RNA sequence: CUGGCUCAGCGUGUGCCUACCCUACGCCGGCAGGCGCGGGUAACCCGUUGAACCCCAUUCGUGAUGGGGAUCGGGGAUUGCAAUUAUUCCCCAUGAACGAGGAAUUCCCAGUAAGUGCGGGUCAUAAGCUUGCGUUGAUUAAGUCCCUGCCCUUUGUACACA
């Protein structure tokens, strides 16, 4: 068999975001169609279902490197704030988007409010992560 | 030509006021300015300004109140009055029409010159 | 599907705006003074329009429904923070302004500061930079 | 009131708050490692403090 | 019994003299001793302008001050190595002893 | 493959430099035939070590210029890979021989310079060495691709593929061959 | 001076020119077809994806920067 | 442009007077922040410093254009005793000259130029500066006195404050 690390992560996250959308019951907030993902970003995401992608992205980030709280999610989801006429600077992600994704995965049986802060990946989470890994690798076969 | 109104609220409503509503009404710079606390430390100055204003004569254009202060946000309780704003050199004898609300008293002066 | 369909509108005229039909809708409706990239994208997400179309492939019913959402901000759940005109100092109504309306708002406002004779208005009138910008070595193209 | 006026303007920050611990002027100070020294006084006294020119 | 002595000095070979002295002490008094753990050195770096005034060509001084740290652990009661640690105190090296 | 090393998907065997002058200072066959252009470096240390650097790595190195494209050898190698696909399709035969022929035909062999009797000065024509032939050929076809691609939909990988096909035939269309013949004209003008 | 007025959507006779001229081009890219037919690169790509999917052009190897096709092999 | 993926090295950190530290984690908020309880005077905690460029895939199509972000209106947050002459930061809005730059002219040859971001100093607020650190990584040269400087030897001198 295969695990999460044995397949191309570019196909994995789209497969898992689709897998969560086939459930289609992810406690998605209200202001999804009006919000900008970071105050370094300019426009709203091109795609309309960016929440399910980010939920699956956060999910596999907790899988690979667990014990990660909202502040490390704003760190990992950072880029350039090109300051117009002044030079560019590193800037963080929106705290609200990261927190609500983890609270969505907390309400669902995937992550858990972990001791030493942050969220772990629970055995049901890891199972669903490892099984779809096998499905994506068997698809790329 | 029609009698003007502040944000969306009549001047009579703004003149019959308790501070924490006008704190909500005007803009955020003036909000923290008055939320920052009492006026009996540095702004013992502004209670003198208040004392100077509410000691007005009979129905005439009240005596000009000179001030060594520029940073005063004009609330409705000091409007229709005359003031000497110290510019370093000149005490600017300016009159306070009711379009001065949420503006600085010191924002009514020029020092320099064009060519 | 990819052929220029029957009655494809090359030129549109809405709120006295020349929107070209060949533009993509989110950057097509962005043409008028008051509608930028962000406000164009949120209101075309509001109106149940596929943003993958050109600005001529749509029907006049889809035109009026995107025009209504445009002029109806809070009426379709666009929040207080997004609006380009929040808490007007005369009206006190939080709602977006468009081309000819905003021309009236800005002109009245800087002429209001001029007539109360607040420095911002005095710097506006004497024709200098308003926001404490150093003019000792900048602003020469506009001033000969 | 003289105890209202005299030394009354608050100085909890700015270069008005701090002075060179030797000569007592407020231009080009070193605050790293609690030095609190003007660059001229430090650069003079550096090798008693234990600083070396090696690089 | 886990007593820990942290030797800290600006001079390395004076630090190594005191360090090599305390191990000789622990071994000749028949005591379990974890060898000196060389903790990373810290470089107190200050870069100044060279001129007191302004009108010289732009030249900078680069003052450095290296600070070195060993720590040696011992499994023994307090008062034996107290007599050892009291022996061979140099002007340069700085000693701090904790018990648990 | 303990047999022979393709350049991604391009064959190195049966690729001969017909010109004997650019045989010694062109390194493509048998030993310098590698999978990638992108290697370590250590050619710039000494003088003639530049000669042995794989000619495809020399093309890559020269292709990136004008500030924005500085230290982007990963972007530059992907453009050369894509161009190598396009010159294979448009032409049919080996992309390595296309590049080799373009470089041989783009290399000048006489060019002017200011000479002695230093009393005043004089512009006399001289011969360029086989290394200088390579250097100027690769530079001129790289600036040929750059100047052609700048503000035109025809993408840079396709622009290089045009310039390589043109020069390899000995077109007179290619920027590299125009400039070469201009240098050899000015050489004839003052010899 | 010059201005390049490319189409945003297909004409009937330009669609004829595409589906008949393009399957004999030995090099078919969105840049080549946009130059020859006068179309925007978005439509040029959209047509190339439509023609590959319908099964006429032969794809070689695509990329986020460069998407390259060619003619279908006859013999 | 929007997503996704994936890699660093130098540092500094609770103040003498000195007030003033770096911050994980959690809930509220779109954002700037706010409110909670902890760690660390440090190879111990921030922290395995999940940096940018870059890399994989959508959107755009040669249009002063989804290039450019000056100038400007309004609102929103934070520091301070106080931001008007906008301190700093956020959001919607506004969409300027600029199509690679004449005379001239600066710096530089290998982990160098250049791109790219990250710390220190200033610091209540705090980088278009400087001072350090990695990251990606070339074209050209192994030469000459032509230009510009400087230093020699021969030579002439009525100059030696030359």
């Amino acid at each position: 068999g295969v695990t999460v690390k044995d397949v191309n992560q570019q196909e994995f996250v789209r497969a898992l975001a689709a897998f969560l959308k086939k459930s289609g019951k992810l406690k998605v907030p209200e202001w999804v169609d009006t919000v900008k993902l970071a105050k370094h970003k300019e426009l709203a995401p091109y795609d309309e279902n960016w929440f399910y992608t980010r939920a699956a992205s956060t999910a596999r980030h907790l899988y690979l490197r667990g014990g990660a709280g909202v502040g490390s999610m704003t760190k990992i989801y950072g880029g350039r704030q090109r300051n117009g006429v002044m030079p560019s600077h590193f800037s963080r992600g929106s705290k609200s988007v990261a927190r609500r994704v983890l609270q969505a995965l907390e309400g669902l049986k995937m992550v858990e409010k972990d001791q030493d802060w942050g969220r772990k990946l629970t055995p049901q989470g890891q199972r669903d992560l490892d099984r779809i890994a096998g499905q994506v690798a068997a698809a790329k076969k | 030509f029609r009698k003007f109104t502040y944000r969306g609220v009549d001047l009579d409503q703004l003149l019959d006021m308790s501070y924490e509503q006008l704190m909500q009404l005007y803009s955020a710079r003036q909000r923290r300015r008055l939320s920052r606390g009492l006026r009996r430390k540095q702004h013992s100055l502004l209670k003198r300004l208040r004392k100077a204003k509410k000691e007005a004569p009979p129905m005439e254009k009240p005596e000009v109140v000179k001030t060594h202060l520029r940073d005063m946000i004009i609330l409705p309780e000091m409007v229709g009055s005359m003031v000497g704003v110290y510019n370093g050199k000149t005490f600017n004898q300016v009159e306070i029409k009711p379009e001065m609300i949420g503006h600085y008293l010191g924002e009514f002066s020029i020092t320099y010159k064009p060519v | 599907s990819l052929v220029i369909p029957e009655k494809f509108q090359h030129i549109l005229r809405v709120l006295n705006t020349n929107i070209d039909g060949r533009r993509k809708i989110a950057f097509a409706i962005t043409a008028i003074k008051g509608v930028g990239r962000r406000y164009a994208h949120v209101v075309l997400r509001k109106a149940d329009i596929d943003l993958t179309k050109r600005a001529g492939e749509l029907t006049e019913d889809e035109v009026e429904r995107v025009i209504t959402i445009m002029q109806n901000p809070r009426q379709y759940k666009i929040p207080d923070w997004f609006l380009n005109r929040q808490k007007d100092v005369k009206d006190g109504k939080y709602s977006q302004v468009l081309a000819n309306g905003l021309d009236n708002k800005l002109r009245e406002d800087l002429e209001r500061l001029k007539k109360i004779r607040a420095h911002r208005g005095l710097r506006h009138f004497w024709g200098l930079r308003v926001r404490g910008q150093h003019t000792k070595t900048t602003g020469r193209r506009g001033r000969t | 009131g003289h105890q209202q006026l005299y030394w009354s303007h608050p100085r909890k920050f700015g270069q008005g708050s701090r002075s060179c611990r030797v000569c007592s002027n407020r231009h080009g100070l070193i605050r790293k490692y609690g030095l609190n020294m003007c660059r001229q006084c430090f650069r003079q006294y550096a090798k008693d403090i234990g600083f070396i020119k090696l690089d | 019994h886990r007593i820990r002595i942290t030797l800290t000095s600006r001079n390395v070979k004076s630090l190594e003299k005191v360090c090599a002295d305390l191990i000789r002490g622990a071994k000749e008094k028949n005591l379990k001793v974890k060898g000196p753990v060389r903790m990373p050195t810290k470089t107190l770096r200050i870069t100044t302008r060279k001129t007191p005034c302004g009108e010289g060509s732009k030249t900078w001084d680069r003052f450095q001050m290296r600070i070195h740290k060993r720590l040696i652990d011992l499994h023994s009661p307090s008062e034996i190595v107290k007599q050892i640690t009291s022996i061979s105190i140099e002007p340069g090296v700085e000693v701090e002893v904790t018990i648990a | 493959t303990p047999d022979i090393k393709l350049f991604g998907k391009w064959s190195t065997d049966d690729v001969q430099i017909n010109d004997i002058s650019l045989q010694d200072y062109i390194a493509v066959k048998e030993k310098y035939a590698k999978y990638l252009p992108h290697s370590a470096g250590r050619y710039a240390a000494k003088r003639f070590r530049k000669a042995q650097c794989p000619i495809v790595e020399r093309l890559t190195n020269s292709m990136m210029m004008h500030g924005r494209n500085n230290g982007k050898k990963l972007m530059t190698v992907r453009i050369v890979k894509h161009a190598f696909e396009i010159i294979h399709l448009l032409t049919g035969e080996n992309p390595l021989q296309v590049l080799v022929n373009a470089i041989i035909n783009s290399g000048p062999r006489e060019d002017s310079t200011r000479i002695g009797r230093a009393g005043t000065v004089r512009r006399q024509a001289v011969d360029v060495s086989p290394l200088r032939r390579v250097n100027q050929a690769i530079w001129l076809l790289c600036t040929g691709a750059r100047e052609a691609a700048f503000r035109n939909i025809k993408t840079i990988a396709e622009c290089l593929a045009d310039e390589l096909i043109n020069a390899a035939k000995g077109s007179s269309n290619s920027y590299a061959i125009k400039k070469k013949d201009e240098l050899e004209r000015v050489a004839k003008s003052n010899r | 001076r010059d201005k390049l007025n490319n189409l945003v959507l297909f004409d009937k006779a330009t669609y004829d020119k595409l589906c008949k001229e393009v399957p004999n081009y030995k090099l078919i890219t969105p840049a080549v077809v946009s130059e020859r037919l006068k179309i925007r690169g978005s439509l040029a790509r959209a047509a190339l994806q439509e023609l590959l999917s319908k099964g006429l052009i032969k794809l070689v190897s695509k990329h986020r920067a460069q998407v390259i096709y060619t003619r279908n092999t006859k013999g």
